[PDB]
DNA sequence: AAGCAGTAGAGCATGC
DNA sequence: GCATGCTCTACTGCTTCGATATCG
């Protein structure tokens, strides 16, 4: 569903040798569990600010539950990612936080079975709303964690069978108790290491999805076509600055009048009219008159003739690109109208080139419709929806004027030269990851100052250029390229 | 054949619009689920792995037509939910209205039989939707608490038994019905008679002689019958001919008082075998308070005339000396003292030299209140005498 | 747009 | 005889929030 939110519960193992260092004096286990608990909260505290996040340990000398079972202790209760959440865990930090965790609920006992997953479904059938995805990420390091006991083997895959149908997953993010993935163990029975997704790779993202107009083509008077005109490259940017009081520490709640009409008082929407000046002589109207004077039709799209795909050329653009897909409310069948234009107009190469007036009162548009065939592979490599697709056209004074009179050739002794340069610096695109450095040290800025912690973090950017690594990958023919044929010398 | 037909109503029950089909479309499965499993000649293997994988289809999508769905084909057929069993206690803290009695209308079915319920029970905070004021989630859910007795320890019901006697002050006579007929077992079958086992096997049995006390002045004849044919039965209320006077003292109860002379010469009366004026004596007693007090004190020194017979020296001694004690407690224990039956102990034991020797710091704090003092101090110049 | 919530008002059954 | 009582669903609006034009 649309306002759907995802649940995640983070188990952590601290009881026997997790809280030892595994008499290794390079990493410890608990401290990179809190570690990377602490990452995911801090990246989607931005996010995907609305999920829901808690945190259990369990095989703790204490217990803390609602049923009131033993050894088990739930430390927060299923909400928002929160500061004050991250400044009460960061408390378990090295060292000095395993000594506080031993002083505030100890470690080691015999852990729990089966009864640590009904705290999970005790947890998770509280909350009133749809929940949309439920995993549990469990940190822990034994694989045979009841070897001794088979009934509660048989009772902890019973009960975790229980849990599974219901809806519940867990993917347990395994810690290195020996480093490599050796522990080829037969842990099949519950389930549905690599740690870098919960490490770094999403410091600045978003998750949102809506329609942005839900209009319709019509064709030559009477056969009408319903679409939905999806974005989908939209230029996120920094959110708004609220006001803010100085002492009380509230919002400001501003109001606004107009009155000094030579007299004082106050006004309303009557009295006062727009206007404009032209040189000499002033024009008066009222906004009902300003408004109107740009009325033209109706909203929803025009057909107005058809070309192939080949007289637009790349040098004309003019906004973004939208996407247009055959929605569901006018008829079962508009889908199947729009699926014979799809392939004809495919087929032929041939676009559509139509009007489109986007709402209620906005002067008309001309775009273009050009189609998109879908795209997958065997592993489901989705990277293109099948459907059409707007490119908008340019009109009058879009297009300038240069100075534009300059032509001078040159020699060809450069195009091999060059060739072999663009070799050199010859990179396989992208698919993703060239992030945004204003935005980006924006958020590590704001993490400093409700996490307080030292200064700006990390600020990298990539999209620099490194001159240093490109002298000597390029080579000692910068200067033969420099005065091959022409000097500048002065 | 017998392949597709089935899954055409099967596959009517998924067409989920409107009200009639698909409730009824359920209901009409859990007959023929009922019928194919009664009548076990006919394979069912085929029909309810198909209706059971149509509810697993169908619980993610949507709930509410889910248990819908689930309530009516219970409704005739107990067995199919035991795959749901913890997707209906995973969904009882999500639904309110009606749908909370349709869930508890589940679970009564699949719990004889079933072990480890409280558990659950005390997690969706039951003793919290105990108390609300609906009525019908009040009468089943108090119709589970009398099929899951036999299974619990002590420990736990006396916590069911604090929320569940707050029910005597209810509207709505099935309520209270259920509510007196959870305490006649635990009373029948809790009797801890000098065992020397627990102090909550023997606390319970406390607070289940107070409601079956102060429930004889219920606003329900009819129902009350019951509850006088369960205090007149034989070896409950002992019915020689004197010991049952004897032991309407014990379930005195200063709650009622305003009726006790009246319900005391009642149970006196009903051990007859005279029938002509008998009868509208019983009937007389009960409706005006001076002609009850009369009949009560006379029957009080009728039997103790007809006891100097029987029941040797000793024995005399001993009757007396308990009974001198009993009006002695009467005395200090009520609350709100009732005129003519503070006169009623105060003249049955005047008439006396062996239940003389009463309280004078009872009598007197008793009869400056009750407004009855002539009869007092009658009684303590009697005293000083002899 | 995405979802919820109310309710106005026309359609089921019995009254000086 | 119309004077009353009672019941379910399509028309109106609410609220958040994402985008967009527009002002400075």
């Amino acid at each position: 569903k649309y306002s759907g939110r995802d649940s995640l519960i983070f188990l952590v193992d601290a009881s026997k040798a997790m809280f030892e260092s595994q008499s290794e004096d390079e990493l410890t286990p608990f401290d990179m569990s809190i570690q990377c608990i602490q990452s995911v909260y801090i990246s989607k505290i931005i996010s995907s600010d609305r999920d829901l996040l808690a945190v259990v340990f369990y095989g703790t000398e204490k217990d803390k539950n609602s049923v009131n079972f033993k050894n088990i202790y739930v430390l927060q209760e299923l909400d928002n990612p929160g500061a004050k959440r991250i400044l009460e865990l960061d408390q378990f930090k090295g060292q000095q936080g395993q000594k506080r965790f031993q002083d505030m609920m100890g470690h080691g006992s015999d852990y729990s079975l089966s009864e640590v997953l009904w705290v999970c479904a005790n947890l998770f059938s509280d909350v009133q709303f749809k929940m949309s995805h439920k995993r549990i990420m469990l940190f822990t390091n034994e694989d045979n964690p009841h070897g001794n006991d088979s009934a509660k083997a048989s009772r902890a895959r019973t009960k975790a069978g229980d849990l599974r149908d219901t809806g519940i997953f867990l993917d347990l993010m395994h810690l290195k108790k020996p480093g490599g993935f050796d522990i080829s163990l037969f842990y099949r029975d519950i389930i549905s290491s690599k740690l870098e997704d919960l490490l770094r790779k999403v410091r600045a993202k978003e998750t949102r999805k809506r329609a942005l107009s839900r209009l319709k083509l019509k064709l030559n008077k009477d056969i009408v076509i319903s679409v939905g005109i999806y974005n989908l490259v939209q230029k996120a940017l920094k959110p708004p600055p609220i006001k803010l009081y100085r002492e009380t520490n509230e919002p400001v709640k501003t109001k606004t009048r107009t009155f000094n009409t030579s007299t004082g008082g106050l006004l309303l929407p009557s009295d006062t009219k727009r206007s404009q000046i032209y040189g000499s002589r002033q024009i008066i109207l009222e906004k009902e008159e300003t408004e109107e004077l740009k009325r033209f039709d109706d909203p929803g799209l025009m057909l107005m003739g058809f070309k192939p795909l080949v007289l637009l050329k790349k040098h004309h653009y003019l906004r973004p690109s939208l996407f247009v897909y055959p929605e569901e409310s006018l008829v079962i069948g508009s889908s199947t109208l729009f699926s014979a234009l799809l392939i004809k107009c495919l087929e032929k190469e041939v676009a559509a080139l139509c009007r489109y007036t986007p709402r209620r009162n906005i002067p008309p548009y001309f775009v273009a419709l050009v189609p998109q065939e879908e795209e997958l592979d065997d592993q489901k490599i989705q990277v293109t929806p099948p459907g059409f697709q707007l490119v908008f056209l340019p009109f009058a004074d879009d297009k300038r004027k240069m100075p534009f009179t300059e032509k001078i050739m040159a020699t060809p002794e450069q195009v091999g030269k060059m060739k072999a340069i663009v070799e050199k610096l010859r990179f396989t695109y992208r698919s993703d990851s060239f992030e945004n450095p204003v935005l980006q040290q924006h958020f590590r800025n704001l993490e400093a100052l409700a996490l307080d912690l030292m200064e700006p973090e990390q600020a990298v950017d990539l999209t620099l250029p490194k001159v240093e690594a490109m002298n000597k990958r390029l080579g000692s023919l910068v200067d033969e390229f420099k005065e091959l044929v022409y000097p500048p010398d002065y | 054949q017998s392949s597709e037909y089935f899954q055409a109503l099967v596959n009517n029950m998924s067409f989920v619009r409107y009200k009639e089909v698909y409730a009824a479309a359920a209901e009409v499965l859990g007959l023929i689920l009922r019928y194919v499993m009664e009548r076990k000649n006919i394979l069912e293997e085929s029909l309810c792995e198909l209706v059971a994988k149509q509810l697993k289809q169908h619980q993610n999508t949507m709930e509410d037509k889910f248990i819908v769905c689930l309530n009516k084909v219970t409704k005739s057929f107990p067995p199919l939910a035991d795959r749901f069993m913890n997707a209906v206690f995973f969904l009882l803290p999500k639904f309110h209205g009606v749908l909370k009695t349709l869930c508890l209308e589940v679970v009564l079915c699949r719990v004889e039989g079933m072990t480890e319920l409280y558990f659950q029970l005390k997690s969706k905070d039951f003793v919290q939707v105990m108390r609300h004021r609906d009525d019908e989630r009040q009468k089943v859910c108090l119709d589970i608490i009398y099929k899951m007795m036999p299974k619990l320890k002590p420990v736990e019901l006396r916590e069911l038994l604090n929320p569940v006697v707050e029910f005597v002050s209810h509207p709505s006579t099935t309520c209270r019905e259920q509510m007196y007929n959870i305490l006649m077992w635990i009373h029948d079958n809790y009797r801890d008679p000098e065992s020397e086992t627990d102090n909550d096997s023997q606390e319970i049995f406390k607070l289940a002689k107070d409601v079956l006390i102060q429930g004889l002045i219920d606003e329900n004849p009819g129902l009350q019958l019951i509850i006088r044919n369960f205090w007149s039965h034989e070896t409950r209320l002992p019915s020689n001919t004197l010991d049952r006077l004897l032991a309407l003292n014990s379930l005195y109860s200063p709650k009622i008082e305003v009726h006790f002379l009246s319900l005391a010469t009642n149970f006196l009366l009903e051990m007859t075998s005279h029938s002509s004026l008998i009868t509208p004596l019983q009937a007389v007693a009960q409706r005006d308070p001076i002609i009850a007090k009369q009949l009560f004190s006379s029957l009080f020194s009728g039997i103790l005339k007809e006891m100097d017979k029987f029941k040797t020296l000793s024995e005399k001694n001993n009757i007396t000396q308990k009974l001198l004690q009993d009006f002695n407690r009467f005395l200090n224990t009520t609350f709100s003292f009732f005129p003519p039956f503070v006169s009623c102990i105060q003249d049955i034991s005047c008439q006396h030299a062996a239940l003389l020797s009463l309280d004078p710091a009872a009598v007197s704090a008793g009869c400056l209140a009750s407004l009855q003092q002539p009869v007092g101090i009658r009684l303590l110049e009697e005293a000083l005498l002899r």
